[PDB]
């Protein structure tokens, strides 16, 4: 009888995360333009 | 993560991956292998 | 008690009796494929050679 070595696995509620990229931006951006032509 | 196949409960291998073969009767000891607790 | 680590099969040989005609002891041959058979074919073989 050859012996060997076990593990014994049980059941246990586990999480599953993703690491994603991307980038951040302004909540509410505006960049203003003249809306008339002067100086 | 298995997904299908391996029943809750239930033993498998980590020590005499290399000694045995599909029907040959074996003895179980707790293995030291795997570094959890 | 290399049977006892139960995790490697650990081999231990003695050097042969003239040194520089190899690193172990008694014979040794290859298995080619000489009909360009395949790596698939030749393992099994040798799997079923052992």
């Amino acid at each position: 009888t050859p012996e060997v070595g076990i593990v014994t696995l049980e059941a246990q509620t586990v999480t599953l995360n993703t690491e994603l990229p991307g980038r951040t931006n302004a909540f509410r951006i505006a960049e203003v333009r003249p809306q008339v032509n002067g100086i | 993560l298995v997904t299908e196949g391996l029943n809750a409960g239930d033993k498998i291998i980590t020590e005499g991956l290399q000694f045995v073969q599909p029907g040959v009767e074996v003895k179980t000891v707790p293995a030291k292998n795997v570094a959890s607790a | 008690h290399f049977f006892s680590f139960k995790d490697a099969m650990v081999f231990a040989f003695a050097p042969p009796s003239v040194l520089e005609l190899g690193n172990a002891t008694g014979f040794d041959l290859f298995l080619q494929d000489q009909a360009g058979v395949g790596h698939e074919v030749l393992l099994q073989a040798r799997n079923k050679f052992l």
